[PDB]
């Protein structure tokens, strides 16, 4: 190969998908 | 034969958003609702 | 002589399916629900 | 430059 020394820890770290579930906020009522 | 490289370790490529990342919105959530407030015409006997 | 190209197409990065946005539905009207009768106040 | 065989 090319005697990759570099160790390259993690250097494609995870991807931050967890926000979602637009399923939120209170409501007004009537009365 | 000296050093050199060759094809990716993954072909991969698209690397990471669109229909991956951003694949649009999902199944229609909707709810249906009610009309008003009838019944008070109210015309006993 | 290291001339082999490495395959760096596009993005080596290997996510998958990261989430889409959230649609919207049917958005019903929570009015208010009955039967419209008469008879209220007999006098 | 470092004359050698080509890379991408």
């Amino acid at each position: 190969q090319g005697a990759p020394g570099a160790p390259g820890s993690q250097g494609a770290p995870g991807l931050q998908g967890a926000p979602g579930a637009p399923g939120s906020q209170g409501a007004p009522g009537l009365q | 034969a000296p050093g050199s490289q060759g094809a990716p370790g993954l072909q991969g490529a698209p690397g990471a958003p669109g229909s991956q990342g951003a694949p649009g919105l999902q199944g229609a959530p909707g709810a249906p609702g009610s009309q008003g407030a009838p019944g008070l015409q109210g015309a006993p006997g």
